[PDB]
RNA sequence: GAUGUUGGAUCAGGACACCCAAAUGGUGCAGCCGCUAUUAAAGGUUCGUUUGUUCAACGAUUAAAGUCCUACGUGAUCUGAG
């Protein structure tokens, strides 16, 4: 037995190939719509909001970036993060994760089933919603826990705050040690001899081996980084889009981790965001399409007019 | 950015100023510990063989933008008490530097006109 | 840098008759429903490809024949024909070329 | 570093590159279809679709006809674009060009090949990947979902 | 007799890259929020401006500045263009953003198109062409729907200049070239060009999809 | 039957007999500077004119512009002014 190899699309006729798809992005839609309302279908127990509480993240995709005034004159840059399908997978109790907190699993962007394996298909299929491209976990206090397979929204971190990020930062490849490290070079006019770029002496006579830290030409850039002390200024419902300060490691249009902020100066700040998470059947009201900082200059406004 | 070495133009009406010299003023050094000066900086300069202290009005590096960008290098001749050598400044200075009144009141004081 | 010794053979063994130096066998080859040879699945096949593009040759020598110089090419559009078949209408108007093949199996009439 | 950037670096540089393009097009235009190697008859795809939208634009348009001239070399053909090559596509938008890839070549070189080919040219039909039939006991398979689906309707 | 054309300004043009669609409409509301309140007037590179700045640090809370425009750049909420004169011998630039909340009214005063489509060449120019009157009066338009073509050449300060202006990439049809140049400097100049480019196709980008469909987002949020 | 030798360039590993930063004792310490002594090596320790020059003088500064070892570190990485 010698087995050939198979994709999903190889044996379907012309008749069957649209048949296929249509039927996917309806079993899909539907779905997904079906799980549009957490609160009234099994809700898990609410818990109220102790002062040592983490909240759960959100997985977002990074737009672009764009410009933004204070009400004071100064012009901010900010990065637009978008929520597109997010839902909270599965549960790890407290023991067994880190022995201290307990893991909450969150899904990113859907794609389609074609090109997944056999097992992760299975992991949704048990649960009911389509496969998410980036599945990150998030660590969560017990009062913070949700019910797996539930829809997270991006009006989960409300307007002023700070926020983290975790990204893939930009891959530039193998790139030489001028590049990864910064060292200077070596001057170019004086009569050097093939040597502009290289690193130079690499170690001590004495020691005979290079030492197991020495900085080399090599990868640079893929890898996982962390943006601290992110402030959020706008909020867009409709859309679900969240303007963050600055900038967020990875190429745009990547797929991006948001947490409230971990530094010490705002440990006690979730005191005052909906705490499991944010739910747009609940309150039963309509939430302006933009929640604004109190800082931040509106689209219109009366034009700053100091005195 | 003005740095070690830039021949700067000296806009402020003084004696050092417009008496001609064989030797263009040139920017010995700068007070930021970064070696580039920007507009509202202090400058030592090198002026008819000795050492007169300036500050750098405008320059013809670009700048954050709304500031006032300049097609030279203007510098106003100062000593140490922070007092301008000169009487007054013609060409324009960036309305920016009056955000420090501190140390910048006379030659505010003395200056024409603000762009 | 000049080595500093000799390697033994069992160095050698191991380093060229490693499990990425050694070809890789390829699952994807399968057969062709007309001539029963052998191709990749992603490829067209070759001996199918073979008479088609000897069948062109020969069509554009004759195209060849019927053009008077290396400039000189026709605005018409061109409809080739073989042993036993006449101009439809609707490819009347256009460039003609007579062949003495019947028309192969696979070249349809459209 | 590569990111984003759409072009191939071909020839003795971006001059040499535009030049076998520039042959390869005229040969296009010419024999409606040929035979080259995999990464150029892949660059020439985009110009050879391209060209034909200046078609087009009409005999008159003056734009298109400088154009027409850089980028056929043969002169005889230039009528043969705009008026026989152009005119056979009107409806369809962007549908001009198969490009298919070929056995790699028999020479002891083993290029990677392809034949780009426009889309109507009176030549042998060149031997097309065939869609598997209705009949198949899977597609056969889905027949019955399809029906299904119909009845619940 | 109606010559209809609509002029789109420019930084409602998305740039080439391969950005998200979802951005382009988020800074489209936004500016299109923004033009609502402050006015913005149509104008080009070599068209006469006088914008007035809020200043804080002023007695006067206003700041005027009058001058050419030599260049836009941008898109989106981040347009900017930059103004250019010679204030009592002094050459002046600033660099303006469009849709900037301390910028109170714009004011054309004269509508004017000069040959290239960037004047930075003004820097190098003679003082003349960079000296403008502060108190000049708006000189408005007949609407002849032709935004008035000015051809002019100009003089240049003896070489170098801040760019190298001659050059083929530069494409500058209002410079002088004749009392600047020597005709061995005009063959060098050639040995940089690359006739090619213009015929590059592929190169060419593609617009006017978008175009309908972002004129028809703007006619959608007049209406409302 | 060769361990290629000064000074720079690049990249530095280490000691502590601390030049800065950090806690302190004593003073012929009122405070401001200081002068001495104890404990502390994660991090710093500038740009120029003249000399091939390390050293040194001199200009301008810095919180400081340490003393050393590593084949007077480092030429199958570079430079040869000496
Ligand atoms: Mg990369
Ligand atoms: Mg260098
Ligand atoms: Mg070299
Ligand atoms: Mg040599
Ligand atoms: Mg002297
Ligand atoms: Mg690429
Ligand atoms: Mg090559
Ligand atoms: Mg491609
Ligand atoms: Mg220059
Ligand atoms: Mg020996
Ligand atoms: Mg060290
Ligand atoms: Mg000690
Ligand atoms: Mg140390
Ligand atoms: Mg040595
Ligand atoms: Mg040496
Ligand atoms: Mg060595
Ligand atoms: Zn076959």
């Amino acid at each position: 037995h010698g087995k050939s190899v198979t994709w999903w699309d190889e044996h379907l006729s012309e008749e069957n190939v649209p048949f296929v798809k249509q039927l996917v992005s309806d079993e899909n839609k539907a779905q997904l719509a079906s799980k549009l309302c957490p609160l009234k279908d099994e809700p898990w127990p609410i818990h109220p909001w102790e002062p040592g509480s983490s909240r759960v993240g959100l997985i977002a995709l990074k737009l672009g970036m764009m410009p933004l005034w204070t009400k004071d004159g100064q012009k901010h840059v900010v990065t637009l993060l978008q929520v597109q399908d997010c839902h909270v997978l599965k549960y790890t109790p407290k023991e067994n994760h880190n022995g201290r907190m307990a893991a909450l699993t969150v899904g990113g962007k859907t794609v389609s089933h074609f090109h997944k394996s056999a097992s992760i298909l299975e992991f949704y299929q048990e649960l009911g919603l389509p496969p998410k491209q980036k599945v990150k976990i998030f660590n969560v206090t017990e009062n913070a826990v949700i019910k797996p397979g539930t829809p997270l929204y991006a009006a989960h971190f409300r307007p002023g705050q700070y926020v983290d990020v975790t990204a893939k930062t930009i891959g530039k490849g193998f790139q030489g040690v001028m590049r990864r490290w910064g060292f200077k070079g070596q001057p170019a006019t004086h009569g050097q001899t093939k040597t502009h770029r290289r690193p130079g002496a690499i170690s001590t006579g004495d020691v005979a081996r290079v030492w197991p830290g020495t900085k080399m030409p090599g990868q640079l850039g893929n890898i996982d980084r962390t943006a601290f002390g992110l402030k959020v200024w706008r909020i867009n419902t409709k859309h679900n889009i969240i303007y963050v300060n600055g900038s967020v490691p990875g190429h745009k249009n990547c797929l991006v981790k948001i947490k409230d902020s971990k530094l010490p100066a705002y440990k006690d700040f979730c005191k005052n965001l909906p705490f499991p998470t944010y739910f747009p059947d609940g309150d039963e009201e309509a939430l302006p399409e933009d929640l604004y900082d109190e800082n931040v200059c509106q689209p219109g406004a009366p034009s700053i007019t100091f005195t | 950015a003005i740095q070690k070495m830039t021949r700067v133009r000296v806009v402020d009406n003084s004696a050092l100023g417009t008496t001609p010299y064989h030797r263009p003023p040139r920017c010995i050094h700068v007070y930021n510990k970064t070696g580039v000066g920007k507009v509202g900086d202090r400058i030592l300069l090198a002026i008819r063989g000795q050492k007169k202290k300036a500050l750098i009005v405008g320059h013809r590096m670009p700048g954050p933008r709304m500031t006032p960008r300049f097609d030279s290098n203007n510098v106003v001749l100062l000593e140490d008490n922070g007092n301008p050598v000169g009487t007054r400044i013609k060409t324009p200075i960036p309305s920016s530097l009056r955000q420090r009144e501190g140390e910048f009141s006379k030659v505010l004081a003395i200056a024409q006109n603000f762009v | 840098a000049a080595p500093k010794n000799r390697r033994s053979i069992e160095v050698n063994r191991c380093r060229r008759r490693n499990p990425q130096k050694l070809i890789k066998v390829k699952n994807n080859i399968d057969v062709c429903p007309e001539c029963g040879h052998l191709k990749q699945k992603h490829i067209l096949c070759g001996y199918c490809y073979e008479k088609v593009r000897k069948e062109t040759a020969e069509i554009r020598r004759q195209m060849g024949k019927q053009e008077g110089g290396p400039f000189r090419a026709p605005t018409t559009e061109t409809v080739v024909l073989y042993s036993g078949e006449t101009p439809s209408e609707q490819d009347q108007g256009k460039r003609i070329i007579e062949r003495e093949r019947k028309r192969p199996s696979w070249f349809t009439q459209n | 570093i590569s990111h984003g950037r759409v072009f191939r670096r071909l020839g003795l540089g971006p001059e040499s590159r535009i030049h076998l393009l520039q042959n390869l097009l005229t040969g296009l235009v010419r024999h409606e279809r040929i035979e080259a190697s995999w990464a150029r008859v892949d660059e020439l795809r985009g110009y050879a679709e391209k060209l034909i939208d200046y078609g087009k634009l009409g005999d008159t348009n003056e734009r298109a006809m400088r154009m027409a001239d850089f980028w056929l070399t043969e002169k005889d053909l230039i009528p043969k674009l705009f008026q026989v090559l152009a005119p056979r596509f009107q409806g369809q938008n962007g549908g001009y060009t198969r490009m298919l890839q070929i056995p790699n070549r028999n020479e002891q070189d083993r290029a990677k090949m392809a034949v780009i080919e426009y889309k109507g040219n009176c030549l042998p039909p060149l031997p097309l990947p065939r869609r598997d039939s209705n009949l198949t006991l899977l597609n056969q398979l889905l027949q019955g979902l399809r029906q299904d689906q119909e009845a619940s309707s | 007799q109606r010559p209809e054309t609509r002029f789109l300004s420019p930084e409602f043009i998305p740039p080439r890259g391969r950005t998200n669609p979802l951005k382009f409409q988020i800074e489209r509301k936004d500016m299109l929020e923004r033009r609502k309140i402050l006015h913005i007037p149509e104008f080009y590179v070599g068209s006469i401006l006088r914008v007035t700045t809020a200043d804080p640090y002023a007695s006067a809370k206003t700041s005027q500045f009058l001058g050419i425009c030599i260049q836009r750049s941008g898109s989106g909420l981040g347009a900017t263009f930059i103004l250019r004169n010679t204030i009592e011998g002094q050459g002046v630039e600033i660099c303006f953003e469009l849709y900037n909340p301390r910028i109170q009214e714009i004011q054309v005063v004269k509508l004017e198109k000069r040959l290239d489509n960037s004047l930075l060449y003004l820097r190098d120019a003679l003082p003349e062409y960079s000296t403008f009157d502060v108190n000049m009066k708006p000189i408005t338009q007949e609407f002849n729907q032709e935004v008035p073509v000015n051809q002019l050449k100009v003089k240049m300060k003896p070489k170098p200049w801040s760019k190298r202006w001659e050059r083929p990439k530069f494409n500058i049809k209002g410079i002088r070239f004749d009392l600047c140049l020597t005709e061995e400097q005009m063959r060098e100049a050639q040995k940089w060009s690359q006739p090619w480019l213009e015929f590059d196709m592929m190169r060419e980008y593609d617009t006017s999809k978008i175009e309908a469909a972002i004129w028809d987002e703007i006619e959608a949020s007049k209406n409302s």
